[PDB]
């Protein structure tokens, strides 16, 4: 199984206190698309078919 | 080692120390948030308008571009910043 | 605005807005007291009609200016061109990028 | 050889529906899209808008309610009409058939791709020049 | 089990000169009571019965000169060649005798290039 985030995002700082960080999503660089994950149909009908086996 | 001419039954379900990893797993991901940073001053008024996009009507945009109030390292001092949220963190309070 | 070197140079024409996601950049060219002509319909393609070296901008380039490289300008190129884009993050852009004229010496 | 040819009346009097058809050259009004595009003098062109046949009948988000593209599919011309005149409408209009095509830059099937579209011909011109 | 898996499958080299070889272990089979490690390497010709050449991981065997040497504790072995003969070119083995079942080693087939 592969699985993706492709959205390029920012990590910015923004200071809460003494020595208190938070980091925040700064810009999304280029597109915005949706997480997801592939797994191959073959071998999964495959491993089903086993499993039903 | 192997053992000869030996036979134990087994059970997992009535078994032990899965439940001993399952209460260390827990416990220890506990103990490494304590030196770790409690959001005590974020939460806070969010004004938050949609992502720089373009917007269908029929879809939803699954991010949200929230402007707030941040206290600075200087207690008189505060500051406005944003940040990105998704539609899953935030909450709409009850125009504005 | 305007591009001023010698016929059979080197030019730039850069036109609107920086990149924000994948764009589809359409270049077209006007003649005086004419309609317009389509030059470019894709980020870096040419329909048949219209000769080479008008060498656009990979509009999947993220944070970029959609430029019109043309190698070896003539008198005959001689028009206002534009930019039409399409990116993939703003919305539809009705009007069209502003008049970008071309001088030849 | 395809070109086009429009058609209107050049004098243009306020507070009146307007009018202009795009007669066509070689390419039939049914199979491919069209459009109008305006363009004052001396400013970059506004597309007014694409139409075509069954449901294509997106406009121009700058008047939705004032203009009406449409056909002749009876006298092979396509129309425009258009409500409220003003100084700002003084301008050359041109018919022009438009085409399309698609972007895709990620998953097709999550909708992450968006169709382009493309003047390749354009018209010859009608002057809209506004006098009362 | 016990996986005994033989880095090279075979190595074709000239006579006079040294060759090592190395045999990796899935399991440590260093013996923490006896503080001694267990490895047989052995020897077969073809056509013949093998004989030992290394045990304990370490000492020859006797009848074997002082042209060999195993090598190495905890999970990864090695043995060393010294000087080639025409008498030693053929198939070496590893062996451990840790436990129950007793596995060998795939085999490097040492000739003559
Ligand atoms: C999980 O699984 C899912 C699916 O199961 C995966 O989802 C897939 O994810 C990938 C990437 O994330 C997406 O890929 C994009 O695909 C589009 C569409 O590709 C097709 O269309 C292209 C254009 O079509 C034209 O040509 C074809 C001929 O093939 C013709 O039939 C058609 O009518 C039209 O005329 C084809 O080029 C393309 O073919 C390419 O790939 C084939 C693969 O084997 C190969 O055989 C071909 O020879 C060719 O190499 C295919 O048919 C792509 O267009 C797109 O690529 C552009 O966009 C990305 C992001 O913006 C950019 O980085 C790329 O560089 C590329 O941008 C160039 O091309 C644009 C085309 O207009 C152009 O506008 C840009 O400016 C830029 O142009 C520059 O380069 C080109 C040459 O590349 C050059 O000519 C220009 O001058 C300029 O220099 C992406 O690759 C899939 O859509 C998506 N879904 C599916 C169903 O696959 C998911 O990734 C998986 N996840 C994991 C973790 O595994
Ligand atoms: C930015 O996002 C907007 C979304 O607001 C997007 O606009 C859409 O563009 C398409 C074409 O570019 C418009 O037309 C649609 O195209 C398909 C393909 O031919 C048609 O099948 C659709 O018809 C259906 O929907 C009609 C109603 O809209 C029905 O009358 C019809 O019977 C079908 O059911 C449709 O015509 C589409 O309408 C707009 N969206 C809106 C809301 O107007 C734009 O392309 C995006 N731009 C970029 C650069 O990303
Ligand atoms: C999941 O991702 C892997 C990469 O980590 C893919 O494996 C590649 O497949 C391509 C053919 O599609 C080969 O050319 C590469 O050599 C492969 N790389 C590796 C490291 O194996 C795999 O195909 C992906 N599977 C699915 C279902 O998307
Ligand atoms: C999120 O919203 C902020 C505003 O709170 C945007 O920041 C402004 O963006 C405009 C457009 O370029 C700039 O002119 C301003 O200077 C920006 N202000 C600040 C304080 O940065 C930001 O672009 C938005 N981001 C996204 C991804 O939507
Ligand atoms: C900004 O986000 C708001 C939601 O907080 C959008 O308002 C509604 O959005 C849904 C789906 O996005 C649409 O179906 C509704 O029609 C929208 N409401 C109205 C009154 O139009 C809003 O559309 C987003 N965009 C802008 C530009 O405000
Ligand atoms: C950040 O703080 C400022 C100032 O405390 C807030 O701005 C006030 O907003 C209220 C409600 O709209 C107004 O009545 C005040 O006049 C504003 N004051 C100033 C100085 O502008 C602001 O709402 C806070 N949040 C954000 C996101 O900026």
């Amino acid at each position: 199984i592969n699985c993706t985030r492709p959205n390029n995002n920012t990590r910015k700082s923004i200071r809460i206190g003494p020595g208190q960080a938070f980091y925040a999503t700064g810009d999304i660089i280029g597109d915005i698309r949706q997480a997801h994950c592939n797994v191959s149909k073959a071998t999964w009908n495959e491993t089903l078919g086993k499993v039903v086996k | 080692i192997h053992l000869e001419n030996v036979t134990e039954e087994f059970n997992m379900w009535k078994n032990n120390m899965v439940e001993q990893m399952h209460t260390d797993i827990i416990s220890l991901w506990d103990q490494s948030l304590k030196p770790c940073v409690k959001l005590t001053p974020l939460c806070v008024t969010l004004q938050c308008t949609n992502v720089t996009n373009n917007i269908t009507d029929d879809m939803r945009g699954e991010l949200k571009n929230c402007s707030f109030n941040m206290t600075t390292e200087l207690r008189d001092k505060k500051q406005k910043v944003y940040s990105l949220f998704y539609r899953l963190d935030v909450v709409q309070i009850n125009s504005n | 605005t305007f591009v001023s070197v010698a016929p059979g140079q080197t030019a730039r024409i850069t036109c609107g807005e920086e990149s924000l996601g994948s764009r589809s950049v359409i270049w077209y060219q006007q003649r005086p007291g004419q309609a317009p002509s389509l030059i470019i319909y894709n980020n870096n393609d040419r329909p048949s009609g219209i000769p080479d070296r008008f060498s656009g901008s990979p509009g999947s380039t993220f944070g970029t200016t959609a430029t019109l490289t043309i190698t070896s300008v003539e008198a005959g190129d001689e028009a206002d061109y534009y930019c039409h884009i399409w990116d993939s993050r703003r919305p539809t852009n009705w009007v069209f990028g502003e008049g970008t004229t071309l001088i030849v010496l | 050889q395809v070109h086009l040819q429009e058609s209107g009346p050049g004098l243009v009097k306020p507070s009146e529906t307007l009018s202009l058809t795009c007669n066509v050259s070689g390419t039939l009004v049914r199979d491919n899209y069209w459009s109008w595009i305006r363009q004052p003098l001396g400013k970059q062109p506004e597309w007014i808008g694409y139409v075509h046949d069954s449901g294509d009948t997106n406009y121009n988000p700058s008047l939705k309610s004032r203009v009406h593209l449409s056909l002749d599919k009876s006298k092979n011309l396509v129309s425009l009409r258009l409500t409220g005149v003003t100084a700002a409408d003084s301008a050359i209009y041109y018919c022009a058939t438009t085409k399309h095509g698609r972007r895709i830059y990620g998953v097709v099937a999550f909708k992450e791709w968006f169709t382009y579209f493309y003047m390749d011909v354009w018209g010859k011109g009608t002057s809209v020049t506004v006098s009362s | 089990d016990i996986v005994m898996t033989q880095s090279p499958d075979s190595l074709a080299v000239s006579l006079g000169e040294r060759v090592t070889l190395n045999c990796k272990s899935s399991q440590s089979l260093l013996a923490s009571s006896n503080n001694k490690n267990y490895l047989a390497w052995y020897y077969q010709k073809p056509g013949q019965a093998p004989k030992l050449l290394i045990y304990w991981a370490s000492t020859r065997e006797s009848g074997v000169p002082n042209r060999f040497s195993g090598s190495g504790s905890g999970s990864d072995f090695t043995l060393t060649i010294s000087g080639l003969q025409a008498e030693d070119v053929a198939v070496y083995y590893c062996q451990q005798y840790y436990t129950t079942p007793l596995t060998f080693g795939g085999g490097t087939k040492v000739e003559i290039k």
